[PDB]
Parts: C-alpha cells; structure tokens; sequence
RNA sequence: AUAAUAAUAAUAUGGUAAUAGAACAUUUAAUGAUAAUAUAUAUUAGUUAUUAAUUAAUAUAUGUAUUAAUUAAAUAGAGAA
RNA sequence: AAGUAAUUAAUAUUAGUAAAACAAUAAGUUAUAAAUAAAUAGAAUAAUAUAUAUAUAUAAAAAAAUAUAUAUUU
RNA sequence: AAGUAACUUAAGGAUAAGAAAUCAACAGAGAUAUUAUGAGUAUUGGUGAGAGAAAAUAAUAAAGGUCUAAUAAGUAUUAU
C-alpha cells in the first residue's frame, strides 16, 4: 500500500503531504486563519476582510484533480464543489447546452 | 581488391554541371551565358518584372475568400473498399463496423485524417459488401449502393480532437489514463446536417439526447 | 524559404494544372454597353500559356 | 496452353558456417536468407550508400576569409579620379593580393546528403552478399544455436580473447600473442580486418590495438557499408549478423 | 518468426545452386501489399507513356521473350529491358495486359 | 566438407559449400581453383592486383 | 534485338549572342600493387590524329608516388578588369 | 584575380519503393477526384458519351467548360 | 531598411523568461526556454514593395514547483 502511494505522481504526492486527508477541509469559503481552509477556494482574511487568492491556483488545482481521478484518490483531496470547475464525465452530464445550441 | 575503388552511379543518374566563365571553346566563355551588357548581364532584374506595364498580378480583380471555417474531408470511394475486400486486406470480425479508425488501421485511408472522411461512389456498381460503414459523411449515391449491398451507413460527427481520439485511443490512454469524451455538435450547421435522415446522420439514426433537448427547448 | 505572392494568390486560384482568374473591365462604366456583350466578361478565365511560368514562380506552393 | 513456361521459384537460404573464434573452426552451418547474404551485386546502390556515408562523415572546416571577414579598413585607398591609376575601393577586394577571397566559404560547411532508408538497407545487404561471395565473411558463434561439431577447448564461441588484461610475468600479454598467432595462421597480417561485435569486447580491442591501422573492431549498431566493403575479411558475431539481417530486411 | 531457421527444417532444394534458377528461368515477386509490379509511367512531361515491370529475379531476357509470345499484338521493337536494375519497359500503357499474362504464374 | 577442409589444409568458401551438391563437384572445384596456385606460387591470386594475367 | 572494331551506299559537319553533348590538365578525400634496373621534375630529340601522355638520352632530387583505375568533390585552367 | 553557399519552389534523368511514397515516437507533407468565390454537393439507374460529376441555370433535361467510367483500380 | 548600425547606461556567470487574470472551444490542455512539423497556412499590406502567427504533435531539458504576500487603487477601465 505504502509502495503504491509512493508510486503516485509527484504533484499529487506533494499535495497530500502539505494538505493531508485527515483534516476535513471546508466546502465553502472560510477565514484564512482557519485550519480547515480549502486551498482551492478563495478564503477571506479576517482582519483586512479581503479575499486571498486560492493557495493552489486554478490550473494547479485542476491538474491535481485530474491526477486524483487517474489514480482513484478523489475523495482524499478537499472538495472542489464551490470552485466552478467540473471535470470529464460529471462535467459532460451536469452541463446545460448553450442558449445558441438550444435556441438559434 | 575491395569494391570501394570501383563503384559508379547508375547510367543516367549524374550529370556535369554547366561551368561558366572558363575559356572560349568551353562554350560558356567570357559573357558566361549572360548575353551582352544589359541589366540581366551584370545585376538582377526580377523574373516576373513585366517592364512597367500593369502586371498579371494587378490587371485582374481579386476573387473569392478563404473559408477558414472549412474542414475538408478526405474522400474514400466504395471502389477502393471493394478492391481491398477482393485482395483479402479488409479484415473485419462479424459485427465490427468499418469506422474511420478502422479504415486508417487497414490502410484504406492513408496519410493524415485531419477533419474526417467522406465516402464517395466511384465503384458503386461492383460494390457488394454487407458490412456497416461509419464516416464523417457519404455521397447519396454511395449510401444507396451501400443499402443495396445490405450494408448500413451512419454519418458521425467528430471535432478535430474527438476525431484524433477515435483514430488513436491508445495514445490518450498512455498519456492520461483516459480517452477523451466525444463532443456534441455546437454549431448550427453541424446540428442540421446530422439531424437529416437523408444524410444518415447519427443524431436522428441513433435518436440522440441533444436533438430531444433542442425540441424541448423549442416547445418551451 | 520562398513565399507566395499574396496579390497574385488573391487574383489567381488553382485549377488542376492551370490557374483561373476573374475578367477585367466590369467594375464601372457598364451602362450604355450591350448586356449580352458584357456577359462575356462576367465569368472566369484560364491562364494564358505565355504567363504560366511567371504564375508558377509567383505561387511556388500551388 | 503454357503461358510462362520458364517461370520458377528462387532459392531462399544460403548456408554460412558458424565458427569458434581464435581458430576459425567449422562448428555448424546456419542458413541465413538469400536476401542478406546472396543478393545480386548492384554496384549503383552500393555507390549511393558509400557516397552518402562519406558526405555524412565530412567535417567541413574550410573557412577562408571573404572581403567582410578579412580585416582591412573600409577606406578608399586612392580617389576615384585624378590618381593616374586604376580605380580602387577598400583593400579587402579579391582582385588585390592581400584582400579576402571571392565567394568565400564559411565553416562549418554542411555537406550532409540524404538517402532513402530502404535504399540504404538494400546497399547494406548487398555489401554483405558481396563479402560472402568473395569468401571474406567469417561468422563466429555457437552459443545460441544447436551445434554439429563441439567447440574446441581453448577457443570460445564469442568474438573475444581471454585474460587480455592480465599481465604478470612480463610487459607482453597473452591476448595480443594469440591474435598474432591467429593472423599468422590465416595469412592476413597486412590485410584490413573488420570485427563486427554485438556487445563491447574490451579484450579484443586491446589485442587489436597493436594492429590498429588495419584492424577495425566495430559494434553491431555502428557498423557501416564503407567499413564492410573496405575490409579484406570481416569477422562477425552470429548474433550481430542476425541483428543486422533483422534491421535491413524488407518489411512485409 | 525466426530470421535464421534451424538446420533440420531447411531442405536442399531451398538452398542456392540447386534447382537451376539461373539458367533460362525467372521469378517476378509481388509488392508488399501483394500486387503485380507493373506500372504506368508518364515520362518527358506526360508526353511519353511507358509500362514498367519491376522485381524480376533471374533471366529477364527469357521473361521478355515469353511476354512477347503471350502478347503478339504489341510490336517486337517496343520492349526495352534495362539490365542494370533488371526491369522491362514497354512503349504503350500495356499494364493491364501484362498483369493478366503474369497473374496465372506469379 | 569440414573433413575435406581439414585434410586439405585449405578453406573452401561458404558460398561454394552452399552451391556444390556432390563430392565430385567439390573435387572438380578444388582441381580448378586451389591446385594450380599451390603448384605455382607466382600463378596464385593476389588481392591488390585481382585482374592479373 | 547488345557492345566494341572494321567495311560499303547515302546525307550532314563556317559560325557571334545562345542552347545541347563529350573529354582532358590541376588539387584534395575514399580504395590501392609496385620500386634506385624505381619514381618525380626539367631539357633535348622521337612516338600516338597529339591542350595530353608516352619512349630514349642527359641532369638533380628522393629508399620513394594518396601512383594506374573508379568514384566523390573543388580557392579546378588567365594576353585582356 | 570572377556563377559560390544557405533556405526554398518548379521541371527533367536515373535509382529505391509503388496505390502508395517519405517517416516509424506520434505528427506531418505529397499522391489517391474533378470542381466551385463559398456552402450540408461529388463521378455508367441497363455502358463511351448520346452516360455520369461539378460550376452557371433548373421541375428535370438541353446548352459552355473541364473531369470520371470500355483478369484488373491510377 | 530597423528597433538594425551606432552612441549611452547597468548587471551576472550567464542574463532574460517562468508556475496562467495562459490557451482553447463545450472536447480538452496545464510554467518558461530552443528547435522540427503545423506553414509561407490563417492574418496583413500606397491590399505595392513586401511583412506573417497561434492551437496541436514531436524532440532537447531539469526533482520542476513553490510561497516569501496580513492578496494588492490613482490600479483595472474610459477618453485622447
Ligand atoms: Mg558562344
Ligand atoms: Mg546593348
Ligand atoms: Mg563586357
Ligand atoms: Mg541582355
Ligand atoms: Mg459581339
Ligand atoms: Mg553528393
Ligand atoms: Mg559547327
Ligand atoms: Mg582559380
Ligand atoms: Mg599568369
Ligand atoms: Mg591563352
Ligand atoms: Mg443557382
Ligand atoms: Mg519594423
Ligand atoms: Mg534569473
Ligand atoms: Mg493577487
Ligand atoms: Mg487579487
Ligand atoms: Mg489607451
């Protein structure tokens, strides 16, 4: 099991190291000071009241998610609900067709 | 002795290059083929410089436009398929359709299939194959010939990425552990084409979800 | 490397082993002339063999 | 009635004797296909291969200074008129004795030509076939294949000398001596030799080094058409020969 | 599958210098895809058509003679056999006829 | 063929071995090629001058 | 049904600009016997329908042709600036 | 002491392979279908053009142009 | 012609660039640099002279991601 984990791609492994799955990170935006602050969401800083940009910028987050999908390790990553990105089959199914497609 | 000191080119391969400015009896003597004394003698005028008259790239009006939205399909005639079958190169298991990927594999179509394949009817008389075909589209006559043979055509939509995936699914698996999903037709023209029963478009023939959704939207 | 003469490309299009072009003299001053006579100038025209070589040199990738 | 009376099926396998190295002793025959070892000797193809290879080999270091490259000033030496002498510009002109060269090359000159891969393969086969015909293609092996006659006690099936690196008594060593003895036996002292190995035979090349000017030890991958043809007698490993055949076979 | 077969399976007639293939006999090998090597060629700027026949093993002269016998309708003059590469050129587009003649044996 | 080579002292080439189908043929070949050269060393084939008379 | 050489009959063979075909000298690279009775260069006189090479004599060098030949190439040929 | 080199395009001759070629990692270029400004069009319904394909035109033909078809695809 | 020659200034062993307010197109990719194809294609021009991408696929390449910022205002945007 440990060997299989080690065999995972580098970026994914790094992510797991620095945001581990024992902590249930929040689905919604949170305080930046919070422990359960989602790195994919923009969390608000409590003093200044300014939204900090996500700790994992959107491309990196997407890459991480794709890696998780590849190796079946999605649920151990923190939730990507309130980040607007969907991926692959879920994206395909859930999306509404454009107004131009349905109503030319 | 080694052959290495007795090798010649094949007769008719090589030539002596015309060597100028190297004596009178050579032929290409002092003037070196230039003629005598003009601009072309010692300098450079352009080959297509017409003298000052309005040139043949100016007299005439500029015509047409380049349709950048165009995506030219590679044409495959029924005749070629028939020939392949006769030669026993058309390897198909029963039930397996002769798709664009399959055609490429076989060597029916060859070179890069960028946008798709159209099936044309240049040997529709001697076509007698009951196998099922699937391409970007087919000629009406070709379709009729296929039907007569006891075959079954389906015009299938493929975006360039989707087409590529279809042709070489293993590459995508190797790279990413997952072949990409086949796109819906976003364009209006594309939707219209595959919604035609006369074209044997996949949206009507398979009774697709997109078409139904469009109909529902129209109703509402 | 060599490149296409863009004006020539705009004027001339390929037709097998020749080039086709539009006719000159049908952009203004058409009124007064016979319409039947003018219909000669409406279509396209194949390149004359005199300037075929020139056209080839202008359009190396055609 | 009979359409093509003289039609027939050609022969497809030539026997090459598999030998033990130090002393070229027949161990077995091995039927290599006719296309590799007994093609009709087409000179034109061979020529094409050789010239192409030679062109590839070129260093192309010719670098004479043109009138720009040459290092004089740009100043006009004598005024256009009123000098009583011929018209001159700068001192770099090809016309003058210290000036730069006209139409000067500039290194590194690229002399690389191309060849179709199939043509090259055909040439490679052809050279090998020619060598076989001559009686200058010594296939050494017996490790993989099933033998008829057993290998000798002091020979070995691969193309190498034993205990070459060992040198305890005197400065002279044994592998060199063995090589010299071999040369003496087969009457090829001054002749060009070409040892086509499969893997790096370090001891063999050490043994050769005395006769480096005539003996060329090459790998299976880096062997050339030129190398094969120049050779007065090639000494190829069976495995290496197999590999070459596989490489330059016409695909089906 | 194996490039060099074993010594047992190879017959004597399969070897070189057996069955007399050189003397007045020939073979015409098919292409990779499995077709007869007979081709139209449009030389001198599409002006000179000629039919080329490739991949001939053995005696080309004999083969040419046999083809002439088969096709008397083509003249005797128009059969140029180039000896360096061993291929036999015919003047017209006489490809299909040649193929028909060859098919039965090759 | 190996035996013949060993007794002879000379090497019969691989192509030749492939070609010749009988002992008689081998003998004839030997008589043709090696024998005269063995008899007279000036008559022997030289490599650098292959077209010698 | 070809190639080389030689016969016979016929026709053709002045040439600037130009086009086409075929050779030679020189230098380098690949292959490469041989040897002071030899090789190279020069001079003189012979020879071969001869920008070339060869024979002999004479001279000077060298223990010796990147030699003959086939290929690959060129800073490849000078009474004209 | 003077027609040279590089990157390209078009012809020709030969050689390799050939309905494919080059390349083999895929990708690409050329060929395999002719057109048309362009479009969702594209080559015998029962044979040589008197048939068919495309562009103009049209209900569909005819008409101009080019192309495609008479054991084996070029 | 050319942001070339030149002059001027400033740095380092290299500099520059670099982990998307990027591309793409309803499928997707995943920093930058250099090269090959894409392609002399799209694009543009007193529509003359001429100029001319990108996506995508390959190589070369290194572990290539990673916080150092309390997440940014006379800024984005607009007019000129
Ligand atoms: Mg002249
Ligand atoms: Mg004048
Ligand atoms: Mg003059
Ligand atoms: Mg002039
Ligand atoms: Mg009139
Ligand atoms: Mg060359
Ligand atoms: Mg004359
Ligand atoms: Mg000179
Ligand atoms: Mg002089
Ligand atoms: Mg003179
Ligand atoms: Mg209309
Ligand atoms: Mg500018
Ligand atoms: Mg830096
Ligand atoms: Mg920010
Ligand atoms: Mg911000
Ligand atoms: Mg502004």
């Amino acid at each position: 099991y440990k060997q299989y984990f080690d065999s995972l791609p580098l970026k994914l492994k790094s992510f797991f190291q620095r945001y581990p799955p024992s902590i249930k990170y929040s689905p919604v935006s949170t305080s930046t000071k919070a422990i359960n602050a989602n790195p994919f969401l923009p969390n608000k800083h409590p003093v200044t009241q300014r939204f900090h940009d996500p700790k994992y910028s959107l491309r990196r987050m997407s890459d991480v998610y794709k890696l998780a999908l590849r190796y079946g390790v999605e649920e151990f990553l923190p939730p990507i609900e309130n980040t607007k990105k969907l991926f692959f089959e879920e994206k395909y199914n859930k999306k509404t067709l454009m107004k131009g497609v349905l109503l030319p | 002795v080694s052959i290495l000191g007795q090798l010649k080119p094949s007769d008719g391969s090589t030539k002596s290059f015309k060597r100028l400015g190297r004596g009178p009896s050579s032929g290409l003597g002092k003037t070196s083929g230039r003629g005598q004394k003009g601009q072309k003698a010692r300098g450079k005028v352009k080959s297509w410089f017409e003298g000052g008259q309005t040139p043949i790239y100016k007299l005439f009006p500029k015509i047409g436009f380049t349709n950048v939205g165009a995506k030219p399909l590679k044409e495959l005639n029924l005749k070629r398929i028939q020939w392949f079958h006769d030669k026993n190169r058309l390897h198909l298991q029963p039930g397996e359709v002769l798709d664009m990927n399959k055609m490429r594999k076989l060597g029916l179509v060859t070179g890069p299939i960028k946008y798709g394949v159209k099936i044309l009817a240049s040997g529709k008389f001697h076509y007698n194959l009951p196998i099922a075909l699937e391409a970007s589209r087919a000629s009406a006559k070709a379709i009729a010939a296929i039907e007569k043979a006891g075959g079954k055509f389906t015009a299938r939509y493929y975006t360039p990425l989707g087409l590529r995936a279809h042709l070489n699914p293993q590459w995508f698996l190797e790279k990413r552990g997952r072949v990409p999903l086949q796109a819906r037709p976003t364009k209006r023209r594309d939707i219209d084409f595959y919604s035609k029963e006369e074209k044997r478009g996949y949206l009507v023939m398979e009774k697709d979800k997109l078409l139904q959704d469009i109909k529902e939207a129209q109703n509402k | 490397l060599m490149k296409t003469h863009k004006g020539t490309a705009k004027r001339w299009r390929r037709t097998g082993n020749t080039f086709k072009r539009g006719i000159a003299g049908r952009k203004h001053g058409n009124i007064g002339w016979s319409h039947r006579s003018l219909k000669a100038l409406t279509g396209r025209k194949i390149a004359h063999p005199a300037y075929s070589k020139h056209l080839k040199r202008l359009l190396p990738y055609h | 009635l009979n359409p093509l009376p003289n039609a027939a099926i050609p022969p497809k396998y030539a026997l090459v004797t598999v030998r033990s190295f130090p002393s070229l002793e027949p161990l077995t025959f091995v039927p290599v296909p006719t296309s590799t070892v007994a093609a009709p000797l087409r000179r034109d193809i061979l020529w094409r291969a050789v010239v192409y290879e030679n062109d590839n080999r070129r260093v192309g270091a010719s670098n004479p200074p043109g009138r720009s490259e040459n290092g004089f000033s740009r100043r006009k030496l004598m005024p256009q008129k009123g000098s009583g002498r011929a018209r001159v510009g700068d001192a770099n002109s090809p016309t003058r004795h210290n000036g730069g060269r006209a139409l000067a090359r500039t290194a590194p000159n690229d002399y690389t030509t191309e060849l179709p891969s199939k043509v090259y393969s055909m040439a490679f086969n052809n050279a090998l076939s020619h060598q076989y015909k001559s009686g200058k293609l010594f296939v050494i092996g017996g490790e993989k294949v099933d033998l008829i006659s057993p290998t000798p006690e002091l020979d070995l099936n691969r193309l190498d000398l034993v205990n070459t690196n060992t040198v305890e008594g005197k400065e002279i060593f044994e592998g060199e001596v063995i090589f010299r003895k071999f040369l003496e036996e087969f009457q090829l002292k001054g002749k060009r030799l070409l040892f086509i190995t499969d893997k790096t035979r370090e001891g063999l090349i050490k043994s050769s080094d005395p006769y480096k000017q005539k003996v060329d030890v090459i790998q299976k991958e880096l062997v050339e058409v030129n190398d094969i043809l120049r050779a007065q007698a090639v000494f190829i490993e069976l495995e290496a020969l197999e590999y070459l055949a596989m490489a330059h076979q016409k695909e089906i | 599958a194996p490039i060099f077969p074993k010594l047992e399976d190879v017959k004597m007639h399969e070897l070189i210098g057996n069955n007399n293939f050189g003397k007045k006999t020939y073979y015409v090998e098919r292409s990779r895809t499995g077709n007869l090597p007979v081709y139209s060629a449009y030389k001198n700027g599409g002006n000179k058509i000629i039919t080329e026949i490739r991949k001939i093993e053995g005696d080309v002269i004999q083969l040419r003679n046999d083809l002439q016998e088969q096709l008397p309708f083509i003249p005797k003059k128009s059969w140029s056999v180039v000896m360096q590469s061993k291929k036999i050129i015919i003047k017209g587009n006489a490809v299909e006829a040649v193929k028909r003649v060859l098919t039965k044996k090759f | 063929t190996k035996f013949l080579q060993s007794k002879s002292g000379y090497l019969i080439p691989d192509y030749e071995l492939t070609t010749l189908s009988t002992p008689l043929q081998f003998k004839r070949y030997i008589k043709e090629k090696i024998l005269p050269s063995a008899n007279d060393p000036k008559l022997a084939y030289k490599e650098a001058e292959p077209n010698a008379i």
